[PDB]
RNA sequence: ACGGAAGGGCACCACCAGGAGUGGAGCCUGCGGCUUAAUUUGACUCAACACGGGGAAACUCACCAGGUCCAGACACAAUAAGGAUUGACAGAUUGAGAGCUCUUUCUUGAUUUUGUGGGUGGUGGUGCAUGGCCGUUCUUAGUUGGUGGAGUGAUUUGUCUGCUUAAUUGCGAUAACGAACGAGACCUUAACCUACUAAAUAGUGGUGCUAGCAUUUGCUGGUUAUCCACUUCUUAGAGGGACUAUCGGUUUCAAGCCGAUGGAAGUUUGAGGCAAUAACAGGUCUGUGAUGCCCUUAGACGUUCUGGGCCGCACGCGCGCUACACUGACGGAGCCAGCGAGUCUAACCUUGGCCGAGAGGUCUUGGUAAUCUUGUGAAACUCCGUCGUGCUGGGGAUAGAGCAUUGUAAUUAUUGCUCUUCAACGAGGAAUUCCUAGUAAGCGCAAGUCAUCAGCUUGCGUUGAUUACGUCCCUGCCCUUUGUACACACC
């Protein structure tokens, strides 16, 4: 399976917290941004968040989003 | 007065790639920043060393096995240089951990 | 000489490892704490990281003599071409080798085996560490074997970084009984790490932003 | 042990003369590297003059490392008649 | 030990560690016979040390 | 904690749909058994039985038949320079050119001897005294603290009906909120870079120099430097790349899951490394100069030396190997891999040249190795033949004679070759193992061991499928619920 683990989606939720201007639905740049915006520590583990900050991003504006 | 062009091989042998690098880069550019005529960090094929093992001492349990490795790297950059920076290039540049061996000849 | 740098490099790996051997047998009454060899033009350096360096020299500087004129001896080096320099260690408290030993030496020393192993979690929290953990198994005054950790703080325990930040090391401690096991795990501050990440793969920081005064209609500067 | 006072002295001048003494854990090794006699003779010999106190004895990868003592310095400074202030390695030789 | 004591365990094991940091901060500033051996027999070289005469028949 | 209660799950060490088999045979090999001077010993459900890296000719070595030595520290005593003690030639003796022992009579010089006390060695005991290490539970998903809610209290809630995941993985529900150990992240490996830095120990094109065939220009080679240039291939540095992306279905439109397109790659990307808390009288005192205690300690359980033994054979068991043929055996012929390894105070990996049917020999030679062996021209396999279903040319056990190699030693036959001898076995009862993609199965290799010996193991690559993509039937274990008079916890 790939259920994302909970640092994933926890980083994600407070980075879509306060960085909604900035960031998009392009995975690509919301990457680029995770590295200036945030100090991860993996390349992988970056993608694997901002993958899923992307997600959420992107069903956001199609409605609310709990957390 | 001395000096002559010498023709050098330095052959850069260790297993920690970070000091290994470090020396090799360190020689190429220190000796170049001052212009030369060379062939840069040859590296040869990283070769690993095998040992294979029973974990247990004695002879019970399922069998597990489990083989420890060794990472041997090996480096040479080929110089030209005259006697004075050989012998200022190998003195210094040492490193606790980089077998650092200076050959000569065309031959 | 001769040799190939396969036979080669492992067998300077052996010299080590006997070299380390020899000292921590010769060396535990000064907490000796590991060596590091140094291959040079001309000389054969090693650095002896005890942490009472007074008594690996000796009275107007023997002992170290000993030792080289040993370490000399044996491994066939001619007078000179080996050298031995003992040197003090930047606080014991982060070397697990050093807290072991510690603790032979203070069991052996007749001594509470709570108060023991809790004053050494202490000593070695108080100097920093990021955490501590402490086991001793063996049989102690009464005859079946038993077995009791001692851990302070944060350790981790999977993955690559437990080669980064955590030093383990057993000691067999000899008792008139039978002899028990001092085990031993000190985890550094990866905050302070020099040579190295200074965070583990779960340090995952978000920055904060600013305080931002909007609006202003348009307007523009000149210089 | 059973040896000639001649392989005795050998040892007892090399243990002054050096202060501190090699060899490898083999019995039948005729004669070891340095000392000109018998190994066996080396080991059983340090081995007595340790449990008098005298030398210091220690083993690690098949080896034995001997220390000599300061009251074995006496010692040998009796067998061998030497005067006080004689030698040991004790010395820090030239500017070394 | 047992846990019936332990209080008095973790005390005596803190003030452990409080006279390990004052031997370590303590250690935070606190305060010939010539001749040898083969340079002796060297020179007590000089004769007067032995003899020799035999062999007949 | 346990139950021969109930409820949910999880898994090719469970089954399903299938494959390749073992179980039958011959032999190889381990275990039992018996036999024996001795046939050293550990271990016996998964988790003992090609395991102790255990492929034992001496060694190893623990066993048996005999023979030497003290390597019995140190302390006191006894002896004693008129000699405390050491050694031996020949002879006898002995397996022995052991002065073992005796005849005999020199030598030796306080190093020993005799006595106690005190040590010492020990593959002797105890793994039910221990350390350490390991195996198992575990192909698992569990563990804990801060603030808050309950309880006098141990305690509990958090840590949960559900759904989802390989996962206490998440979504969601919610007196909890929000977190840490473990899972994940991580690290190594195999995959992708006409982007970056280069290379006569890697290779390409051009050019010289040159062979052959064709000739019209061409085609196929030779030529460690005759020069020029490049890094696609090879090598390893630094970067990049994937995040299940895009889009669509399905779902509490939640986590997710499924499909198509794109992609080096979309099954935790494929495979490993690491791996919390706790349990076991799991195994190991026979790895350890790790260790307690017990035992022995000179007619020794010390140690070495000579020979035998661990292989002994009415038979029970297990891992294997080779086969029963025609998808084959044979014979020429094509001719293709990857992980490895190799000689200094030395005899390792070996090209090449002769000689020999062969095994091998002999002369040389390269390599401490990306440089030499080696392009490891490996094996299956591909091709053209000969055999024609007949225990046959399938099969190659048992056995005879001969020649070679290792080794101090080959008999109880170390291995190799040649001729001959030509068994059992016509697909294997009840049973039972292993397995889901470059996997299974077939196939050879290299490395460990190793003087010589692989029918073993650890990796490696070559050829390359069928059938699943499910369930809880059997088995196995986990989770609730519940009982308990157990808590040393159903041994
Ligand atoms: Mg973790
Ligand atoms: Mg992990
Ligand atoms: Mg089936
Ligand atoms: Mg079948
Ligand atoms: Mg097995
Ligand atoms: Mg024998
Ligand atoms: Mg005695
Ligand atoms: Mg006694
Ligand atoms: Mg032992
Ligand atoms: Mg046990
Ligand atoms: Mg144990
Ligand atoms: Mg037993
Ligand atoms: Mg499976
Ligand atoms: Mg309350
Ligand atoms: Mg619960
Ligand atoms: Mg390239
Ligand atoms: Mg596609
Ligand atoms: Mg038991
Ligand atoms: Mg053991
Ligand atoms: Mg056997
Ligand atoms: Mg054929
Ligand atoms: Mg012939
Ligand atoms: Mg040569
Ligand atoms: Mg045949
Ligand atoms: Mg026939
Ligand atoms: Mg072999
Ligand atoms: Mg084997
Ligand atoms: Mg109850």
């Amino acid at each position: 399976g790939r259920v994302r683990t909970k640092t994933v989606k926890r980083a994600s939720k407070a980075l879509i917290e306060r960085y909604y201007p900035k960031l998009t639905l392009d995975f690509q740049t919301n990457k680029r941004l995770c590295d200036e915006i945030a100090t991860i520590q993996s390349k992988r583990l970056r993608n694997k968040i901002a993958g899923y900050t992307t997600h959420l991003m992107k069903r956001i504006q199609k409605g609310p989003v709990r957390g | 007065q001395q000096q002559q062009i010498i023709k050098i091989r330095i052959t850069l042998t260790s297993t920690k790639v970070k000091q290994l690098e470090n020396v090799s880069s360190n020689i190429v550019k220190n000796a170049e920043q001052h212009n030369l005529v060379k062939k840069g960090p040859v590296r040869l094929p990283t070769k690993v060393l095998k040992i294979s093992t029973r974990k247990t001492p004695n002879g019970e349990g399922s069998k597990t096995w489990e083989t420890y490795e060794m990472r041997i790297h090996k480096r040479y950059i080929d110089l030209e240089a005259p006697v004075q920076i050989v012998k200022r290039i190998t003195q210094i540049t040492i490193e606790p951990g980089v077998d650092v061996e200076v050959v000569v000849a065309s031959n | 000489a001769l040799i190939s740098k396969k036979r080669k490099l492992v067998a300077d790996g052996v010299f080590y490892a006997e070299l380390n051997e020899f000292f921590t047998r010769e060396l535990a009454e000064e907490g000796y704490s590991g060596v590091e060899v140094r291959v040079t033009p001309t000389k054969t350096e090693v650095i002896i990281r005890a942490t009472r360096t007074q008594d690996v020299l000796g009275e107007n500087g023997r002992r170290i003599n000993e030792l080289t004129l040993l370490v000399q001896k044996r491994f066939k080096y001619a007078p000179g071409t080996i050298v031995l320099y003992a040197e003090r260690v930047q606080d014991r408290g982060l070397s697990a080798v050093a807290q072991a030993e510690s603790m032979k030496f203070k069991l052996l020393n007749g001594l509470a085996i709570r108060r023991a192993a809790y004053g050494v979690v202490r000593y070695v929290m108080e100097s920093g560490a990021k955490g501590c953990e402490v086991v001793v198994s063996g049989k102690l005054r009464a005859a079946r074997a038993k077995a009791m950790k001692f851990a302070d703080g944060f350790l981790i325990h999977s993955g690559q970084p437990v080669n980064d930040f955590i030093d383990t090391a057993t000691r067999h401690v000899l008792m008139r009984q039978g002899v028990l096991g001092i085990k031993v795990k000190i985890m550094r501050d990866p905050a302070k790490s020099r040579t190295g990440p200074k965070a583990l793969p779960d340090a995952v920081t978000i920055i904060e932003p600013k305080e931002e005064e909007p609006i202003l209609a348009p307007s523009v500067k000149d210089y | 042990m059973l040896m000639p006072k001649e392989d005795r002295n050998k040892i007892h001048q090399y243990l002054f003369q050096e202060g501190v003494v090699v060899a490898k854990k083999d019995f039948n090794q005729a004669k070891h590297e340095e000392i000109d006699t018998k190994n066996l003779y080396v080991i059983k010999a340090l081995q007595s003059l340790t449990s008098k106190g005298y030398v210091k004895t220690q083993f690690s990868w098949q080896y034995y490392y001997y220390t000599l003592t300061e009251e074995g310095v006496e010692y040998l400074r009796e067998y061998l008649n030497l005067p006080e202030h004689i030698v040991p390695a004790t010395y820090i030789q030239e500017r070394n | 030990g047992d846990d019936k004591k332990e209080l008095s365990a973790e005390k005596e094991a803190q003030a452990d560690a409080a006279a390990e940091i004052a031997e370590d901060a303590a250690e935070a500033e606190d305060a010939l016979q010539d001749y040898l051996n083969q340079q002796a027999n060297n020179q007590f070289n000089k004769v007067p040390e032995a003899k020799k005469v035999e062999l007949d028949a």
